[PDB]
């Protein structure tokens, strides 16, 4: 027994490259399309529900998890590899920050935690990488709204939108035509449905769909009153019923 | 690949054999066991003539009853030289006497087939098997004047006389024929120098080749270039003497 | 116990006095309280005869390996450090150690050095160790010269432990002398305190008080 | 067993070469290009940002250019979160030493420190090398403005002026023609730009797409100043520089 | 085909096979030959010792245990070393904690079992030596045979090495004869060096090239070597 | 826990991973000594692959050890640097525990038996290094100069040179440098030292470093001028014949 | 014996009208004897200021680990730390060595950057947090602080009085302490400026 | 305790340390140096327990001689009190605390001032004019908080010492047989071989 694969699985080529990178990028490549969009006022995330059969209940699958309560991820490419990395994320913004400095970590210091995971999984021994691409979008009092993309390599990016995933390419032209700094919440999401439409083949609405925002604070979504300095999380998934409604408005 | 410590089909360990091709390769070394002691030689075979002779060290003492010559890749010969020295000292701090010949050889020996990259057996931490054979040459109250070839099999064998090294097998067979129960200390020594004379690709002197010897009465001792010197005259003198 | 060491002109002079006890029971009257480390280095052996005895011993072993290992003498600053440093390693445990490394190399001429369980580690000239040490320091204290010579040295060695063995109740038996050279120590033999006292007390007219 | 598995990441090539820094460095040479340039005022630092979009957020980005102490910056080329990883030690050890001695770390030593965690890659443990190179702009008080440079090797070198990446033999050969001894901040600034714009891979050299820095001791103060270029402030020194 | 399954133990071949072991018995197999057998009284071991030179020792091939056990070696010495120490400990054991003498039958046990961990684990290698175990215990006296593959067996006599089935063809038939020499060592002994000088070929057991070790009743595990086999070439 | 043994024995008796390690010593740059009847001198060249360099800050190749000892290098600088830190430390411990600095070919001993141990220790390459120790024992005023590679291999030599074209520079002090009358001088060691590697560096006025190692702890590298001065002469030496 | 009372040493941290203070003596003794009358136990990291009484080798301790904290923080967070934010810091800090902690007594001061809002902490050997509104004392002579605190104290007092009142609640205080004085120094601090006081008192 | 004095005058800093060396009952050493060169303008003197003492004085010495060589440079004064300072404090909260206190007087080339440095046992550093360990400041300090002044010459400082010593001689109930005293400036360390009877 005991692990002896104590030598890394991931090494260069001569021609510079790093082959199970490349493989990672390529299995994001084949998943299903996700993106992201910051609006002034928020910053959404959204993905097609794929549900790989009608007996399966789709809800009990979420694409789009919250990570802290003003942070929120989405991704493409290797769902369990995704849902691992979403355990992991949540735990570390604990340990490597609120039990530290009594506050939820910034959304590019948990971006970089996750990355840094995703980096040790392109050296450590034994291990291959992480076959995904995530989309962290959050909000933190000295940074504002932000958006992040992470990749198998673990280097990540902000941007103002984008998209990953199998129609990617198309979704990201797509985005740039209308894209501007003065969209509103409202107006991004919008945008979001739209150019998800694009990369949707079957059924479209709030059942298939899935979409989160970060945004205002939701006291409604506390749980407990009594701590004027407690006003509730800015992450908040859309319902179905949400989401047919601004369907309409298409 | 192929594990370190694999048997071929005609059941011998790999490195182990290529090992001893290693040794081969190595500079001669010779000894001669006589009931007035034994004597322990080798060939410097300095790589340049602006490398100073003397700090060629293929003769070593492990304890004052207790000498060797190594022949191969000498680099690896340091921690076994090491580990023998602890353990005559030590084996004399606990039990206030010398260690017998045959205990500190088979103890160096133990070192041996410890290598691996993990066999099931204790923690043999040691990545090759040693690329050196030695002869371990010494005297104890119990079986008098001894040599051995402790090899990286493990393996030790007890000789009269013995030779390691590119020129052994020549060497060997002279040994065969010169080796009698009767010899003198002073005959072995110049019928060591004589043989390493034979094998040795450049002119035997007193600064390409050392002679050493172990006797109860005064223990290990290497000989300085003067005694040798004059020893190797000396061996001239009786070959062209017919 | 009374052990002492001195240098001097002619090298140095290790005595010790032969006694051993537990309370006020008298174990011996024949016991060794120098170490032959080596033909060049003795130890003197004050407080615990297992933890001295023990360490001393091993001192020796770790001597011979220095030796084989860097083909030369070992330095007597190296061989005291050896043992003042393993000591040092057990410090709070309980070893029981006033001891002194006496040796005579080219490099550093007589050289003393005391050696204790506290890990202390002092060069000196003189030095006495044991319950009788202070009897000992008198008597050497006010005849010491270094042009002493070796005859007188041995007998001033010998006379200060004869004055402790009298004195202090856990010293006696005998005495046992060494000479310390560069080429190695001399044994200078074992006097038995009992006869030794008489024949000084006569001869040299001291120890008056007492009847004889 | 394992050992059919295993790449052995550390082992020489018949002509002595160690096969996953050479592969390494090819690696890095596909790298958006960094310059380094050491005047008698100060040191400059830029870096030509490897792939951007029009969505991409260049105000919140940072892929070159890292402040690893108040005293001492590097450029990055290669994989960057290889480079995090050890800009994060680095940035340790500088700690390390302040609390130690209560001096600010000599910019050498963090230098040595930091190209033997890459060297050990290199001998032991079975693990890929850190596909990066580094220079280091720094100041301290026994040598000043100081330049260096390290790669997966391990190996460091102090330079006057140098690049990592893409074209650098191209680049080399540029400062190397127009550089000179007492040269002062902005012209190095200026020859910095000029030697990236000839050697860039794509049309033109927007500030969008670069990233610029300045190790200074500005005379009215008697301290030294790191200045992180904003976006806006490589706009306008391309403009003036003639570049527009 | 073989090349592809025996560069470890840890690999069957596609019948089943374990090279690795099986180029380990063949270490045993180049061994100089040795022998092995029993009375009701007594349980003999005879050897010969191979030399390298004739400037040279013939290698010791028998190891005692404790006073009541040893045995005799083909193959790599140093594995024998190995195997007797871990045989000597166990025996110790048992009459430091139990006070008990180790039985034949389990010291064959216990050698099996230390084996078998060797051929099934990465990184290990099978023992490349072959034993021959006799004692003289609670049930009288004993014979082993112990293979590296671990497979140990009781006998009344048997021999392995080089031309070993010599001296086993041998004993099959001087069986009925040897199994009764109770009470008289001298002859169990000679019927052993009969057995032996079965598979010689070479040369001819001289003094310094025999070796023989005895244990049994009243006598405790003991080795002979030269003048003192001398009676019996 | 990576433990693959990757110096191990071929079928001729080889481990290739420390006959490669040499591969990359040949690859080096060159490097010198020769002891004077009271000296020692050690020169080095300087690559030129790349120049517009800080010499000031960049590392050289000479390095001290202790007061009284220096050490030189071909091959992998990155690989000198682990033995150079093991060195140093060794000589403040020796110096901590026998009260006495290292002579010269204790810590020779020292390096070497480091070497020698990364080519049979699983999970580690052998050092692509090649050193040349020189120095002063303590209190002695004779000179030494050893040499190491990456075998672990070592001795003393009166010169010897290492790294690339080390093959033409040792058959120039092969025929210039006689055991009877060594450079009796600082000076005309020195010019030994630049006339070898003069044969392999092609006029490298700033691509030859001296240092001069004298008993005592006496230690000092040259500068430019000093060597160009060496130089200077050596070529007129040429022309006035 | 107990280790908060070898070298002595006060500290208080007050509130007023958009600013804060704190001040401490300058005192390090060795029980009765005096050893250093230039001992400062107020440091600062960007804006934010911590006072540590107690063990002073605990007190240089805190200082340089804070301070390395704070360096790696800024670096990563790309801004300064905040008063609220250190606080935490300081307390997970101080409970992360439970049961073989540092003999200290910190006490936190600053404004928060953003909010403007006046900010003041204390802190037990353990972590423990004590946000008070007015003031927070710390030392050797703790309880005369308090009294000194309780009566001359009062709310959004501006920086001039604050001063005068800081001033007086610590050097009456110390005057009733064998192991404080030998000088003092107070901190004024407000959202743009600080102002560092040496005080004039008795040396006995 | 034995006497470690140490004081700062305008171009020096001047180490005092007892020669005594007392167990028990008997004074076995009267010429010890309670002192150790940590680099050529940087000495440290200490007392304490009888092992510790010289193990981590010589421990000190060590690492600094290291740096030393592996930088080719020397370690200002305030930089090697501060690598001093958390090994001691290290060592207090460790299996077995060094009980050795210290006083680093050293000459700093690079702002040409000298240094004393006072650390005891738990890693207790402060910077002083003069200072002591043990008992020792309790009988000089009212003498030097008198008479010194920063523009003391080495010379004054010399005297001012001999008046500590005088004093400690004459009220203190110990013999610590005289002291050996070490001077530190811009030109290294020296000892002043003759206070028998200055
Ligand atoms: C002297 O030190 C004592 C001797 O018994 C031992 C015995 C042998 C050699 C070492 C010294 N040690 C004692 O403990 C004992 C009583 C002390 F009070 C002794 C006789 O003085």
């Amino acid at each position: 027994m005991t692990d002896r694969y104590s030598f890394s699985l991931t090494t260069f080529s001569p021609s510079g490259k790093l082959g199970q990178i490349d493989y990672a990028l390529t299995a994001v490549k084949q998943g299903v399309t996700s993106l992201g969009i910051k609006a002034t006022n928020g910053v959404v995330i959204a993905t097609e529900k794929k549900s790989s059969s009608p007996l399966a209940m789709s809800e009990t699958l979420s694409k789009v998890s919250l990570l802290t309560p003003d942070i929120g991820a989405v991704y493409s490419g290797m769902g369990p590899d995704y849902r691992v990395l979403v355990d992991k994320s949540r735990k570390v913004a604990h340990t490597s920050y609120k039990r530290i400095y009594g506050e939820y970590p910034p959304t590019k210091l948990l971006v970089s935690e996750v990355a840094k995971i995703m980096q040790e999984a392109t050296q450590s021994g034994g291990v291959r990488p992480f076959g995904v691409s995530l989309l962290i979008a959050g909000h933190d009092e000295f940074n504002g709204f932000s958006l992040y993309q992470v990749d198998p390599s673990g280097s990540y990016f902000p941007w103002k939108a984008t998209a990953i995933g199998k129609g990617s390419v198309a979704a990201k032209t797509f985005l740039e035509k209308r894209w501007n700094d003065e969209l509103e919440l409202e107006d991004a999401i919008h945008i979001a449905l739209l150019t998800l439409k694009e990369s949707v083949e079957g059924e479209f609405n709030g059942d298939t769909i899935e979409l989160a925002i970060i945004g205002d604070e939701n006291p409604d979504l506390l749980g407990y009153t009594g701590i004027p300095t407690d006003k509730g999380p800015r992450f908040r998934k859309l319902t179905s019923q949400e989401i047919n409604d601004r369907l309409e408005a298409l | 690949d192929r594990g370190v410590s694999t048997f071929s089909p005609e059941g011998r360990l790999f490195q182990v054999e290529y090992s001893l091709e290693a040794i081969k390769l190595g500079s001669t070394a010779i000894g001669i066991a006589t009931k007035e002691g034994v004597v322990l030689g080798v060939e410097k075979r300095a790589t340049s003539p602006l490398l100073e002779s003397d700090s060629i060290e293929k003769i070593v003492e492990i304890d004052r009853h207790i000498g060797c010559a190594m022949s191969g890749l000498t680099a690896d010969a340091r921690s076994m030289i090491e580990h023998a020295r602890t353990a005559a000292v030590t084996h004399n701090l606990y039990y206030d006497e010398d260690i017998n010949v045959e205990s500190l050889t088979q103890s160096v020996c133990d070192l041996a087939l410890r290598f691996g990259e993990g066999a099931s057996g204790e923690e043999r931490l040691m990545s090759r098997p040693f690329g050196v054979a030695l002869l371990i040459a010494g005297h104890d109250a119990d079986d008098g004047y001894q040599l051995f070839h402790a090899e990286p099999s493990g393996t030790f064998y007890r000789y009269n006389a013995k030779a390691i090294g590119s020129g052994s097998e020549g060497a060997q067979a002279e040994l065969l024929n010169e080796w009698h129960s009767s010899l003198t200390l002073k005959e072995a020594e110049l019928l060591v120098l004589k043989i390493l004379k034979q094998v040795m690709e450049e002119k035997l002197d007193e600064n390409n080749a050392q002679l050493s010897c172990i006797t109860k009465q005064d223990g290990f001792k290497i000989y300085d270039n003067e005694k040798t010197a004059e020893l190797i005259k000396e061996l001239k003198e009786k070959e062209a003497a017919e | 116990t009374t052990t002492l060491a001195f240098r001097f002109q002619g090298g140095i002079i290790v005595a010790v006095d032969s006694r051993a006890t537990a309370g006020n029971w008298v174990a011996s009257q024949t016991v060794k309280k120098v170490i032959e480390i080596n033909p060049f280095l003795l130890g003197t052996m004050a407080g615990g005869a297992a933890d001295c005895q023990f360490w001393e011993t091993w001192l020796g072993s770790q001597c011979r390996l220095h030796e084989l290992r860097e083909k030369e003498r070992i330095s007597v600053a190296a061989a005291s450090k050896i043992l003042s440093n393993l000591v040092y390693q057990y410090k709070g445990a309980g070893l029981s150690m006033g001891t002194m490394i006496c040796g005579y190399t080219r490099k550093e001429g007589p050289t003393i050095y005391y050696v204790d369980s506290d890990g202390t580690r002092l060069k000196g000239d003189i030095f006495c160790v044991g319950s009788g040490q202070t009897f000992a320091y008198g008597v050497l204290d006010s005849n010491y010269k270094w042009d002493l010579s070796v005859e007188d040295a041995l007998y001033l060695g010998k006379r200060s432990i004869l004055a402790a063995a009298h004195r202090d109740a856990y010293s006696g038996g005998s005495v046992n002398l060494y000479h310390v050279t560069e080429d190695g120590w001399i044994y200078h033999g074992n006097h038995d305190v009992g006869e030794l006292f008489w024949k000084v007390k006569e001869e040299e007219g001291s120890f008056n008080n007492v009847i004889g | 067993g394992s050992r059919r598995y295993d790449s052995r990441t550390t082992i020489f090539s018949p002509e002595g070469r160690l096969y996953q820094v050479e592969y390494a460095l090819e690696s890095i040479s596909h790298a958006g290009t960094a310059i380094g340039i050491m005047a008698s005022d100060g040191i400059v630092l830029a870096a030509e940002r490897k792939v951007t979009s029009t969505l991409l957020e260049q105000d919140t980005s940072t892929e070159k250019l890292y402040k690893l102490n108040d005293k001492i910056a590097v450029a990055v080329a290669g994989l960057t979160a290889d480079a995090e990883i050890l800009i994060n030690t680095a940035r340790i050890h500088a700690q390390n030493y302040l609390k130690t001695y209560n001096e600010d770390i000599p910019v050498e030593i963090l230098v040595r420190r930091l190209s033997d965690i890459k060297q050990g890659y290199t001998q032991h443990g079975g693990l890929r090398p850190f596909g990066v190179s580094f220079i280091y702009a720094g100041y301290d008080d026994r040598y000043g403005y100081q330049l260096y440079t390290s790669n997966p090797s391990g190996n460091y070198t102090g330079w006057k002026a140098i690049s990592v990446g893409a074209n650098t033999s191209a680049a080399q050969t540029l400062l190397q023609m127009d550089y000179k001894d007492d040269m002062k901040v902005d012209d190095a600034i200026e020859l910095a730009l000029k030697t990236l714009s000839k050697t860039t891979d794509s049309s033109a050299l927007t500030y969008d797409r670069l990233e610029f820095a300045t190790i200074r001791k500005g005379a009215n103060d008697g301290e030294v100043y790191q200045k992180i270029f904003k976006p806006q402030e490589i706009k306008d020194i391309l403009v003036k520089t003639g570049i527009t | 085909f073989r090349n592809n399954y025996d560069g470890d133990t840890v690999t069957f071949s596609p019948t089943g096979r374990l090279f690795q072991v099986e180029y380990a018995l063949e270490a045993i197999k180049q061994g100089s030959v040795t022998v092995g057998l029993r009375s009701n009284t007594h349980a003999v071991l005879v050897a010969l010792k191979r030399n390298a030179d004739e400037l040279s020792s013939y290698q010791k091939k028998i190891i005692k245990c404790d006073e009541h056990m040893g045995l005799s070696l083909a193959g790599l010495a140093p594995d024998a070393r190995v195997l007797s120490n871990y045989l000597r400990q166990q025996c110790n054991y048992s009459s430091l904690v139990f006070n008990r003498k180790l039985a034949v039958e389990r010291a064959g046990h216990l050698l099996c079992d230390k084996a078998q961990k060797n051929t099934q684990s990465y990184g290990g290698r099978p023992y490349g030596v072959g034993l021959l175990i006799i004692g003289y215990d609670k049930s009288g006296a004993h014979l082993l045979e112990f293979q590296p593959s671990g497979n140990v067996t009781e006998l009344y006599g048997t021999a392995i090495g080089a031309r070993s089935q010599g001296a086993k063809t041998y004993l099959e038939r001087t069986l009925d004869t040897f199994i009764k020499i109770d009470g008289n060592p001298d002859e169990l002994i000679k019927a052993g060096v009969e057995a032996i000088s079965q598979s010689l070929r070479d040369e001819s057991l001289t003094v310094d090239n025999l070796s023989i070790a005895i244990v049994g009743k009243d006598t405790p595990f003991t080795i002979y070597d030269g003048e003192a086999v001398a009676k019996y070439i | 826990g990576y433990d693959r043994a990757l110096s191990i024995f071929s079928p001729d008796g080889h481990i290739f991973q420390v006959e490669y390690a040499l591969e990359a010593v040949k690859r080096g740059t060159c490097a010198v000594g020769v002891k004077g009847k009271n000296c020692v001198v050690l020169g080095c060249e300087r690559r030129s692959t790349l120049k517009l360099q800080d010499t000031r800050i960049t590392p050289s190749k000479v390095s001290k050890i202790d007061s009284h000892v220096v050490l030189s290098f071909s091959g992998l600088n990155a690989d000198s640097r682990i033995l150079i830190e093991k060195a140093r430390v060794e000589a403040q411990s020796h110096r901590l525990t026998l009260e006495d600095p290292v002579t010269v070919e204790y810590l020779t001993r020292y390096v070497a038996g480091v070497q020698q141990r990364y080519t049979q220790s699983g999970g580690v390459r052998p050092f692509g290094v090649s050193t040349l120790i020189a120095g002063f024992d303590p209190r002695d005023d004779e000179p030494k100069l050893y040499q190491t590679e990456p075998s672990g291999i070592y001795s003393s030599w009166s010169a010897q040179t290492i790294g690339r074209n080390s093959k033409t520079v040792r058959e120039f002090l092969e025929k210039n440098y006689d055991r009877k009358e060594p450079p009796a001088t600082v000076e005309e060691c020195v010019k030994l030292t630049v006339r070898s590697l003069l044969e392999v560096v092609q006029t490298g006025a700033k691509n030859i470093e001296i240092t001069v190692v004298k008993p005592d702890s006496d230690i000092v590298a040259l500068s430019s001028e000093e060597i160009n001065q060496y130089v200077t002469q050596i070529e007129q030496e040429k022309q006035e014949q | 014996s107990d280790p908060s009372s070898i070298n002595g040493g006060i500290v208080v941290a007050m509130t007023g009208k958009d600013c804060v203070a704190i001040a401490c003596d300058l005192r390090l003794g060795s029980q009765s004897l005096g050893v250093s009358n230039k001992f400062e136990k107020i440091f600062h990291y960007g804006h934010v200021f911590l006072g540590i009484t107690g063990l002073a080798t605990d007190v240089t301790t805190l200082n340089e680990m804070f301070r390395y904290k704070t360096n790696l923080y800024k670096l990563k967070e790309e801004r300064a730390i905040e008063p609220e934010t250190f606080t935490q810091l300081v307390s997970s800090s101080l409970y992360e060595r439970r049961f073989g902690p540092y003999f200290v007594g910190p006490v936190v001061a600053g404004i928060n950057s953003k909010s403007g809002k006046p900010f003041i902490a204390g802190f037990d050997l353990i972590g423990c947090i004590d946000e008070a509104k007015d003031f927070i004392v710390s030392g050797t002579a703790s309880d005369q602080l308090f009294g000194m605190c309780e009566s001359l104290y009062e709310p959004n007092l501006e920086p001039e009085d604050l001063f005068e009142t800081i001033s007086q609640a610590l050097l009456n205080a110390a005057d009733r302490d064998a192991l404080s004085g030998w000088g003092a120094v107070v901190y004024i601090i407000k959202k743009d400026e600080v102002v560092k006081r040496y005080l004039k008192m008795r040396q006995d | 305790m034995d006497i470690i004095l140490g004081i700062r005058v305008q171009d020096s800093v001047i180490l005092a340390s007892s020669k005594a060396v007392t167990r028990g009952i008997s004074v076995l050493k009267d010429s010890d140096d309670k002192t150790r060169q940590l680099s050529p303008h940087t000495l440290m003197s200490f007392a304490g327990e009888a092992g510790d003492t010289v193990q981590f004085a010589e421990y000190i010495q060590a690492n600094i001689q290291l740096y030393s060589i592996r930088e080719d440079y020397e370690l200002s004064p305030q930089a090697v009190s501060s690598f001093v300072r958390q090994e001691l404090a290290k060592s207090i909260r460790s299996r077995r605390p060094y009980q050795v206190n210290v006083l680093i007087g050293g000459y700093d080339k690079k702002k040409n001032k000298p240094e004393l440095y006072q650390i005891d046992y738990l890693g207790t550093k402060v910077e002083l004019p003069y200072g002591a360990h043990g008992y020792s400041g309790f009988y000089t300090f009212s003498l030097l908080d008198h008479h010194y002044r920063p523009d003391m010459t080495t010379e004054e400082g010399l005297d001012l010492l001999k008046l500590c010593v005088q004093e400690l001689e004459k009220r203190m109930p110990m013999d610590f047989k005289g002291v050996i005293v070490k001077i530190v400036d811009k030109d290294g360390i020296r000892q002043v071989d003759d206070f028998q009877a200055q």
